[PDB]
């Protein structure tokens, strides 16, 4: 019943660059904290244990403070090895908590998403429904939220979202949005449309087509 | 030398029971206390059950206090945790971690040195079928003659890994498969696509090759144009 | 709206207060009657102890001056004749002094100013002489009752607010002065022993102790708080030597809430500092007693000291048992290395009297003095009618129901295992006074007459039974909460009425006409500084009244009149009545009185009666004619002819005799 | 509703650089994030720099990586920006655009005034 | 009995 919190729930940035993370422990927890680094795919490993000691293996680069109840971790420069979530843990109390967890990623120059729409295939009518899907691809950051609205009317609980992590040739993002309809839901408007809103443009970007 | 290995994890109807073993390799059990943790799917690190041997103490997590009991079996220096009754939010991945015993905590427990490769547990209540391919072709009348992307989508497929092969593998450039998705439908979809080239998509008889060896299902889908 | 609240619980206590008073003045009027007694039939009523103490008093009031009657008492030679003595620090006589102070100047004023404070007439007894008595706030025997009794008269409302403190509620002091008012008998014998020492250093003791858990609660500090613990401390040891070690269970009491993280650094290092104070105060107005030293109640309080004054470097331990642990090991160590460290490593003193009254009850350990401390039956085990009694108040079950509710919390709202060490943990006075009640109820069941610290402790954890927080806290909404309480004290007073009704009926006999003849005959027939020697309640009368010196008292506590027990009671033995005689005449002793009744055989509880205990202790003698029997027909011949070296002087009606040593 | 202004002026130089400077006026501009963006002729309404609260990170286009830095000031309210050896191509408008959605999806719906750089 | 007493 002890909130271990990490402040920068997403950090970014790009080689050699300093970089900071924090913790902070709503009770009082003295020493017994530790940062943890997981790589996706593969197990949590020890980089600090009681927050200012360096685990004996792991490079030098990384360190560790305590002021307070604040906890820090501080890395020199990044290096492509480490670019995974960061966990910070107590384990002064029974209930061991951990943190949220931060994922560090790399910078890059912000692309302009393209969008493209496919409509429900012709075997659709064989699987009782119909799918569309809008994709977009080369968007960055990921911070980019798409919003279903047809006719000004609220649509939810009908889209289903994707997101791939960063591609390891040029570190881009692809996210799809799928959108499923029953046979009734077939007779609704003929046109099809769905909108796209990211930081890469002013307005969202609505794109329709009819059968 | 020291290394601690999961066992046991897989599948199981909701309600069911599972009986998961932690065998440790090097160091002997009943001198640190070994502790159960969960990862959900997309989520961080949950703390499960904690276990010091060497007098026999046990603690669990107070959202499993009543549905998990783990036992240390000294003899032949491995644990084991029991999960009955299991909800619908309990598919996860268990790690299991090596640290210092209870009795010595002593300013508290020391840090999960060592950790195992963790092994995953779903609880699900569909049977194991294959899945159906749908092709999934740009419009012939939209973008003709630059850019253009086609594939297939994969639903209601089970278990979790299905591979997805183009053209026999001969075209990997602008290759993209989604992570797969479930919903509370007990579904999943997965898509494939690739920029396929110009002048008439290459006059190619493309297709899709859904993999996936627990159905052994390789049935390949034609693609065709608009 | 919360200040007249204030006013209502002070009221409350000082009425409740009073009323005690008068209760326990009716008691002793009635069980006595010293309304109609003549001046020198009191001081007779005043049996083996009470005579000692009290004669010190009328020396002190009849002397020229309070400094001359001080001087004499300090260097006083008749309560142990042989040497000098110191008996301030011997006896504990500090409230005589006091009251001896006080009523000097007194009397003298009203003399001075004609003021009728003594009126009194002649009282017709019947057959036997008439006799005058005198009654009223000037004559001595009332102004040392009424010091006593306004002094023990406060008890009442440390109760109350012992009660309005651990349960924060009115009702909560109501249900320990009702629980004290029907185990009164059993709580305390002010009532019909004034003049001993617990009468003085009880109601000091509760008023210390609700002083502590009213520094506890609110986690005060400061000079304040530490002239108010000593205010009460120094008295309740400059009364009565056994404080020192009733102070040693308060300190066993809050150290265990101390390693449980529920009494802040601040108000302990308060607490302990008052302690020490107190201790160092008592110790300088003792003229050093070295008896003092080599108790449970210094070492205990350095142990505590240091345990206090490095808690801090142990800040970072976030495991409770074992932090628990080092504690009391610790405390143990400290305490247990001063103890041993001086009694034994200096060989200063130190009185064995509490460790032999527990292995002989314990081992087969028999002894002569365990003996005598053994067959009083008020150092024997707590016999089960006394249980009854106090479970037909129901005073029990509802002090058994508060601590399972006080544990129940504790456990559900507390980390056993992990500790915090910033965070207090709350309701340190409850957990406290807990422990105490533990303490107090081992104690009494070892032994009978220590019930005085198990009852009110029962009276005060009975109210723990009306604390909202502990019962539920708001569950229960406000109306039902007074319901409850009400049918609470509504069944009490169904099962208190009976209790009181049989202590004001009680009326106390006050014939005891053989020693005032004996006393007649000592006052006529003998020089006025004849050494004499006897039964040990025999000779504390005969030294409160007739003024004659005395070779035994029944002060036993201290070492150097042990031996002369030893001695003077061989006049029971089976010994050569040549070796009798002759240490008789060593000890320079001139009479020897005793009774008839001390020499008759038992046959019903051996190794209780004066014959048995000399076959044990004096096991090569056995088989001798025992001197009982050669008393009984000296006495009943009338012709000592047998029993050459000594020569009976006094024999009246078979009961009382004065045997007189050539 | 929302306005801005901004500062500076007087005579620039190709090739030097250049301290621009927009400020929101009747209402703050913490808890929202503030953007640069550039319009031009034939086509505008492109994304240029973007802060978010306080410089936890400053995005900038690909044309502009390095050559323009964004910088914000709470006490003063305002986001200032860094800009030297303009390049013959920039010729356009500059916008500081805030977002009135607290999502920091860049719902942009205030342009403003600008300032115009042109290079002949 | 040397001692006082409870009564
Ligand atoms: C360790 C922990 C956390 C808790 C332990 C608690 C425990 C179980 C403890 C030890 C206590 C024990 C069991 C034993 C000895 C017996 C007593 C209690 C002696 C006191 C007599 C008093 C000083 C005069 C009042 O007692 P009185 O009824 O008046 C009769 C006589 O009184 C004279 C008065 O001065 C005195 O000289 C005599 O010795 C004798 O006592």
């Amino acid at each position: 019943d002890i909130q271990m919190t990490q402040s920068p729930s997403s950090l970014s940035a790009s080689v050699g660059d300093r970089v900071t993370i924090t913790c902070r422990a709503s009770q009082s927890v003295s020493s017994a904290v530790a940062w943890y680094q997981q790589k996706p795919g593969k197990a949590p490993k020890l980089l600090i244990y009681s927050a200012s000691s360096l685990y004996s293996g792991v490079p030098s680069r990384f360190s560790g403070s305590r002021s307070g109840t604040d906890f820090t971790l501080t890395i020199s420069s990044l290096q492509p090895e480490d670019f995974a979530t960061y966990y910070c843990q107590q384990g002064a109390s029974e209930p061991i908590t951990f943190g949220q967890g931060t994922k560090v990623e790399i910078k890059r120059t912000v692309a302009a998403p393209s969008v493209f729409i496919f409509p429900p295939s012709d075997s659709q009518l064989k699987s009782g429904t119909a799918s569309v899907v809008c994709l977009l691809n080369n968007f960055y950051p990921r911070e980019a939220k798409v919003q279903w609205k047809v006719d000004n009317a609220l649509q939810s609980g009908n889209s289903q979202e994707s997101v791939t992590e960063q591609d390891s040739k040029d570190s881009t993002y692809s996210l799809s949005s799928t959108l499923t309809l029953s046979k009734a839901d077939y007779e609704k408007h003929k046109v099809y449309a769905c909108e796209v809103t990211h930081q890469g443009l002013s307005s969202p970007v609505t794109k329709s087509f009819n059968r | 030398e020291v290394q601690l290995v999961e066992s046991g994890g897989g599948l199981v109807q909701p309600g069911g029971s599972l009986r998961l073993s932690c065998a440790a390799s090097g160091f002997n059990i009943s001198s640190s206390s070994i502790h159960w943790v969960r990862q959900a799917p997309g989520k961080g690190l949950e703390w499960v059950a904690s276990i010091s041997s060497s007098y026999g103490y046990t603690s669990y997590a107070d959202s499993v206090k009543g549905r998990f009991t783990i036992s240390a079996d000294t003899s032949k220096n491995t644990a084991y945790l029991q999960m009955n009754s299991l909800r619908a939010e309990d598919t996860a991945v268990y790690y299991c971690a090596r640290s210092s015993s209870v009795y010595w905590s002593w300013w508290g427990y020391s840090a999960f040195d060592y950790w195992g490769q963790g092994t995953l547990v779903t609880v699900s209540s569909a049977s194991t079928k294959g899945p159906s391919v749908f092709p999934l072709a740009p419009s012939s009348k939209s973008t003709s003659g630059g850019t253009a992307a086609l594939g297939c989508l994969v639903k209601d497929y089970f278990p979790e890994p299905v591979t997805v092969s183009w053209n026999s593998g001969a075209l990997t450039s602008g290759v993209h498969t989604f992570p797969a998705v479930l919903q509370s439908s007990g579904l999943y979809s997965l898509s494939s696509v690739v920029t396929v080239p110009s002048s008439s998509l290459g006059t190619q008889t493309y297709i899709c090759n859904v993999n996936h060896k627990p159905s052994n299902t390789k049935v390949d889908k034609k693609v065709e144009p608009k | 709206y919360s200040q007249t609240w204030l006013a209502s619980v002070v009221i409350i206590g000082l009425l409740v207060g009073y009323i005690n008073y008068q209760h326990v003045y009716t008691l002793f009027e009635n069980d006595k009657h010293f309304s109609h007694l003549a001046d020198f039939e009191r001081e007779m009523a005043y049996r083996t102890e009470m005579g000692l103490y009290y004669s010190y008093y009328k020396t002190i009031i009849n002397a020229p001056s309070f400094l001359e009657g001080v001087q004499e008492i300090t260097h006083d030679t008749v309560t142990e004749h042989g040497h000098e003595i110191n008996t301030l620090n011997r006896f504990n006589l500090y409230p005589e002094v006091i009251l001896a102070f006080l009523y000097r100047p007194f009397r003298a004023f009203a003399k001075s100013a004609n003021w009728q404070i003594e009126l009194c007439w002649q009282v017709n007894r019947g057959e036997l002489r008439p006799v005058e008595s005198c009654e009223g706030i000037g004559n001595p025997h009332y102004f040392y009752i009424t010091g006593v009794f306004i002094v023990a008269g406060t008890v009442a409302s440390s109760i109350f607010y012992l009660g309005v403190l651990v349960s924060d509620s009115i009702f909560g002091g109501f249900l320990s002065v009702l629980c004290f008012a029907f185990n009164h008998g059993e709580a305390t014998r002010v009532q019909w022993t004034p003049p001993l020492r617990e009468s003085f250093a009880f109601p000091f003791i509760i008023g210390h102790i609700a002083i502590l858990t009213f520094v506890i609660k609110y986690k005060k500090s400061g000079h304040s708080m530490i002239l108010l613990l000593t205010s009460m401390a120094v008295p309740a040891l400059l009364f009565w030597q056994f404080t020192q070690f009733a102070f040693f269970t308060q300190i066993c009491s809050i150290f265990l809430a101390f390693s449980l993280d529920l009494i802040p650094f601040s108000t302990a290092k308060t607490v302990i500092h008052s302690h020490i104070i107190s201790f160092l105060i008592g110790f300088l107005l003792l003229f050093g007693n070295e008896m003092m030293i080599t108790a449970l109640y210094f070492p205990s309080i350095l142990a505590l000291g240091m345990i206090i004054y490095i808690s801090p470097l142990l800040s970072n331990l976030k495991f409770r048992p074992a932090y628990v642990l080092f504690l009391a090991i610790i405390f143990a160590s400290i305490t247990l290395g001063l103890k041993i460290g001086l009694s034994k490593g200096l060989g200063i003193e130190d009185d064995a009297h509490i460790f032999d009254i527990l292995r002989s009850k314990f081992t087969s350990f028999a002894n002569f003095h365990t003996r005598l401390y053994t067959c009083s039956a008020e150092f024997d085990f707590i016999q089960y009618s006394t249980i009854e009694k106090l479970c037909g108040t129901l005073l029990i079950p509802l002090a058994l129901i508060s601590l399972v509710t006080f544990v129940f919390n504790f456990v559900k709202n507390t980390n056993l295992l992990w500790r915090n060490s910033e965070e207090i943990g709350e309701n340190g006075e409850i957990l406290y006074n807990v422990v105490q009640l533990c303490c107090s109820t081992v104690m009494a069941f070892l032994i009978m007459r220590l019930k005085l610290f198990m009852t009110p402790h029962l009276c005060i954890v009975a109210a723990l039974f009306a604390n909202s927080k502990l019962l539920g806290g708001d569950r229960i909404s406000k109306t039902i909460r007074v319901s409850a309480l009400v049918g609470v004290i509504a069944i009490l007073f169904y099962r208190g009425i009976p209790n009181i009704r049989q202590q004001l009926n009680v009326k106390g006999e006050y014939s005891n006409p053989d020693q005032e003849m004996l006393f007649d005959w000592i006052q006529h027939n003998t020089k006025q500084d004849a050494v004499f020697a006897g039964t040990m309640p025999v000779m504390a009368n005969v030294k409160l009244t007739t003024l004659r010196p005395i070779v035994n008292h029944p002060h036993y506590e201290h070492v150097g009149i042990r031996e002369r027990t030893l001695k003077v009671y061989s006049m029971f033995s089976k010994k050569p009545i040549a070796e009798v005689h002759k240490i008789m005449k060593e000890m320079g002793v001139n009479y020897f009185v005793f009774q008839l009744m001390n020499c008759s055989n038992d046959e019903r509880r051996p190794e209780c009666v004066y014959r048995g205990m000399w076959d044990e202790e004096d096991p090569k003698n056995s088989g001798r004619t025992a001197l009982c029997d050669l008393w009984i027909l000296a006495a009943n011949s009338k012709d000592n002819s047998r029993i050459a070296p000594f020569k009976i002087v006094y024999n009246a009606n078979r009961n009382y005799i004065v045997l007189k040593i050539l | 509703q929302v306005q801005l202004q901004e500062s500076g002026g007087g005579l620039v130089q190709p090739g030097g650089s250049l301290r621009l400077s927009c400020a929101a006026s009747g209402r703050t501009i913490s808890r929202y994030a503030m953007s640069w963006f550039r319009q031009a002729p034939g086509k505008e309404r492109e994304f240029v720099a973007v802060a978010r609260r306080s410089g936890d990170g400053a995005f900038y286009a690909d044309s502009v990586q390095g050559r323009f830095t964004v910088s914000r000031d709470d006490a003063k309210n305002t986001v200032y920006l860094q800009m030297n050896s303009l390049k013959p191509e920039d010729t356009a408008v500059y916008y500081c655009a805030i977002d009135s959605d607290t999502f920091y999806s860049g719902s942009y719906d205030y342009w403003g005034q600008g300032t115009q750089v042109t290079v002949s | 009995g040397s001692w006082a007493k409870w009564s």
